[PDB]
């Protein structure tokens, strides 16, 4: 029975070679195409069945700039600052079957947030640093449960344990040692926290708040937005 | 050569100068609440004789910041490596001249590191005291860690001829090195061009205060200040953020050395920076792996606030770490989670991570298909390296698929183009295949036959290091155990080993062997024909007309015609040795296509105007033994 086989050469660089046994070979792997293909049913009916948490978190820098400049020591000034984006979100649903309990989650989250570094580095040594940081997040969705008993149906949404941040307006600043990442606290003078909350409902409140030092006529302090960690947030509150 | 007016010393002296300095990174409206560090170090500088120093350092105390008094005072403690840090000092010893007083020449011993070179030049450059001038204006070029320089020199006090006092000062926005040390970044990140824009947000200024004696024109003291500040960040802009280097070099004594012989390490280096990785201790690894951990786990508490921060700072410290040390603990991070490894190396511009990638493939479980669809894609981008070569040949180890070979043998090419170095590697490669011929060249006869093909694609590199498996080629070519099929492909291997004196004899021999099979005859006769010679044409010639299988001495003599009718400009040469071979024979005469192996060729000559002829080369191979209706071979 007649063997053949055909090769591709460029500037004598062969680019593969065909055969009939190559075939025979494909035909297999359509066959084993088919018996992955079969299974493949069951296998994702039972992740439904027994249930699971499904995170989709993507975490991408659309912005970044980084470079280091020498110094007059010899020492490397680390210099660099990013833009970054976190748009994913939280899901994946259990099903209790034969329970008819079903447990459901679904809260996409975005974190806007960016840095500045700067850092004076000793290689494979030590470093020193300090990180501008400002800060915007968001989530929103829900918590649902629902279930069948006796023929007694109830769908159940547990409330928030913790406050509902909307937006969340946020800026700090660091200092960074090889060993250790540390904030620096707000100064307590003028330091200006307040909150005004709405009633949503009566055990749920609608809060916008204000944490910051008012330092702005002090010298060598950034004024009342800078110069500390400043948050400003717009959340519901769960009274609990 | 040594002026004196740049004479800022005393011959036979040993100044023995305590070395004091901090960095201290902080914001002044929080009472310069900073990350500071404290360097303190002893140094013994050596004098046998003007411009020729010796530098011997030791007693350095690497302290840093782990907490502030009340009233702001910190609180210094020597660090892990503070230890090691003095051993790498004190275990070098640095001799430098310095020409004309500005072209500095470093010659250190036993090829001291890259880093405490530079931070040794730094030291040098706060050292370094430009000659004496009577111009309070004085500005000039000078060259310094950081490149050259347009430095300024006022004199403050002089007594006599002889300055005292004297402020060295040059702006940072203008020394050659202002260009911003390019580092990796995300290779996703669509910004780019503005690194400039921010120099304009950057602010600095050096200033050199020094004290000088006027006897024996030595320095009592030296006081360097450097402060660099930043803009935005800053309200009225002048709130924005602040830098501070400050070193100090105090002059405890001045031992008088008896010395006149100065050293000249054999490694010549310039004042200037080399470049250097952004390097990290080995430990810090693991804290990457607690916050991978950490991330795992905060999915599970639902909290995302900071996620993507400690991401960056993850990153960060990835680029601080090393390539082997990655690729080590590699596993471990795919065992904790896939996808984001996946966001890590995708986010990640260094080529380890590029590398790393097929790594991950392996551990994945890839399905072949798309293994050699990588396999090849990345061996086709330029300048191979001698890792990712390690890792082209494990997975053809693997997998031992065609493409993964292919694949294989061009990055060989590459590299070898890249690197005449004949690495480890290519030796580890070269024993591999050695192995999957033998001498003998037994085994699957698809196996075998790419193998041998492979081989083939990189065969100037086996020659260069391995005589031995051309030795078993050609015993292989010799050897009657493989298929006709394997003996052709180990011809065909020759395609990179250009066939010398001893290869044209073993062909000469398998060729001329009546014996031989048409097509290995005629295929021996070929690579043959490929750069043969008068002596053997000459054979040849007087063995064709007594050849057997008429259909070879069809094709032969249609050869040899076609090479008398061929014009080309190599084939002029070619014919002189036909000629010669042609004195006392004459060839069989060419019947038959349809039933008989012919020979056909053509050549397409064009005159390009100011360029060389360009000839294209056509020939025709007809295979066909007396009862095929149908060519049984042709290649085009």
């Amino acid at each position: 029975v007649p063997e053949a086989r055909a090769y591709l050469r460029i500037l004598g660089e062969e680019l593969g070679f065909a055969s009939l046994h190559d075939l025979q070979l494909l035909g297999k792997l359509l066959l084993m195409g088919a018996r992955t293909l079969q299974g493949i049913p069951q296998m994702i009916g039972e992740v439904i069945r027994k249930g699971s948490k499904n995170d989709f978190f993507l975490h991408y820098i659309f912005m970044e700039n980084a470079f280091e400049l020498p110094t007059g020591a010899g020492l490397q000034l680390q210099i660099s600052s990013s833009g970054v984006i976190a748009p994913g979100a939280k899901a994946g649903v259990k099903l209790e079957v034969a329970n008819m309990q079903a447990e459901l989650v679904a809260k996409p989250s975005v974190s806007v947030e960016f840095v500045t570094n700067m850092g004076i580095i000793i290689p494979d040594f030590a470093r020193s640093g300090v990180q501008m940081n400002t800060n915007f997040f968001h989530e929103s969705g829900l918590e649902a449960h629902v279930a069948l008993k006796a023929g007694k149906l109830k769908f159940i949404i547990p409330s928030p344990k913790r406050p509902v941040k909307l937006l969340s307006g946020g800026n700090t600043l660091h200092l960074v040692s090889t060993t250790k990442t540390e904030v620096i606290p707000p100064l307590i003078e003028n330091r200006q926290s307040w909150s005004v909350c709405k009633q949503v409902f009566p055990g749920l409140n609608y809060c916008t708040s204000g944490a910051y030092s008012n330092a702005s006529s002090t010298d060598s302090a950034s004024y009342y937005p800078l110069t500390g960690d400043t948050r400003l947030e717009l959340e519901l509150r769960p009274t609990g | 050569v040594c002026p004196k007016d740049a004479t800022r010393f005393k011959h036979l002296r040993k100044y023995t100068y305590n070395y004091e300095a901090e960095s201290s990174s902080g914001v002044p409206g929080t009472a310069d609440s900073r990350s500071a560090t404290r360097i303190n170090c002893k140094v013994e500088l050596e004098v046998p004789q003007l411009c020729s120093f010796i530098l011997k350092t030791s007693q350095c105390t690497l302290k840093e910041v782990y907490g502030f008094n009340p009233e702001g005072k910190a609180l210094l403690k020597k660090t892990k490596n503070s230890e090691e840090f003095a051993a790498a000092m004190s275990r070098y010893e640095l001799k430098l001249a310095i020409p004309e007083g500005k072209q500095v020449f470093l010659y250190p011993e036993k090829d001291e590191p890259t880093y405490i070179l530079n931070i040794k030049r730094g030291i040098i450059s706060a050292l370094l005291v430009p000659p004496e001038t009577e111009e309070a204006k004085q500005v000039l070029f000078l060259d310094t860690v950081y490149g050259n320089c347009s430095t300024h020199f006022t004199v403050k006090t002089r007594k006599g001829n002889v300055a005292t006092e004297i402020s060295t000062e040059r702006d940072l926005g203008q020394c050659d090195r202002f260009k911003p040390i390019r580092t990796g970044i995300s290779p996703l990140a669509l910004i780019k061009g503005m690194t400039r824009p921010l120099s304009t947000l950057i602010s600095s200024s050096q200033s050199c205060q020094y004290t000088l004696d006027a006897k024996r024109k030595h320095v009592a003291e030296a006081i360097c200040k450097e402060q660099h500040l930043f803009l935005p960040f800053s309200y009225k802009n002048k709130y924005g953020m602040v830098a501070q280097v400050t070193q100090t070099l105090k002059l405890e004594d001045t031992p008088k050395i008896n010395s006149r012989f100065f050293g000249e390490g054999t490694k010549k280096m310039g004042l200037a920076f080399e470049s250097t990785k952004s390097t990290s201790p080995p430990k810090q690894a693991e804290a990457v792996l607690k916050t991978l951990q950490e991330l795992k786990k905060l999915t599970i508490s639902e909290q995302n606030i900071q996620r993507a921060n400690l991401f960056n700072k993850l990153v960060t410290e990835l680029r601080g770490l090393s390539d082997e040390a990655v690729t080590s603990l590699l596993p471990q991070l795919i065992e904790v989670s896939s996808p984001i490894t996946l966001q890590a190396l995708v986010q990640c511009g260094q080529p380890q991570c590029s590398t790393h990638i097929l790594q991950w493939l392996k551990r994945v479980h890839a399905n072949p298909l798309l293994i050699d669809v990588v396999t090849y894609l990345v061996a086709l981008i330029p300048e191979p390296s001698a890792q990712q070569l390690r890792e082209i040949f494990n997975m053809a180890r693997d997998q031992r698929s065609r493409a993964t070979l292919y694949a294989l043998s061009h990055a060989v090419n590459n590299y070898h183009k890249t690197n005449p170095t004949g690495t480890q590697e290519l030796l580890d490669i070269a024993n591999y295949l050695m192995e999957q011929i033998q001498d003998d060249c037994t085994g699957d006869e698809d196996y075998t036959y790419l193998i041998l093909r492979v081989i083939g694609n990189m065969g100037q590199t086996m020659e260069q290091l391995t005589p031995e498996l051309k030795s078993s080629i050609l015993k292989c070519v010799q050897s009657t155990k493989p298929s006709l099929m394997i003996q052709k492909a180990a011809i065909q291997a020759l395609r990179k080993m250009e066939p010398k004196d001893k290869d044209q004899e073993v062909l000469l021999q398998t060729f001329l062997d009546d014996a031989s099979p048409g097509d290995k005859r005629l295929a021996a006769y070929l690579m043959l024909m490929r750069s043969p010679s008068q002596a053997d044409i000459n054979k040849i010639v007087q063995i064709l007309p007594w050849e057997q299988n008429e259909q070879v001495k069809n094709f032969v003599a249609s050869h040899i015609a076609n090479i008398l009718n061929s014009e080309e400009l190599d084939i002029q040469d070619l014919k002189k040795l036909v000629k010669e071979a042609l004195k006392e024979s004459q060839l069989p005469t060419v019947m038959d296509f349809r039933k008989f192996s012919r020979n056909y060729q053509l050549y397409k000559s064009v005159s390009l105007p100011s360029l060389d002829p360009a000839s294209a080369k056509i020939e025709g191979n007809l295979i066909f033994d007396p009862n095929n209706y149908l060519p049984k071979e042709s290649m085009l």
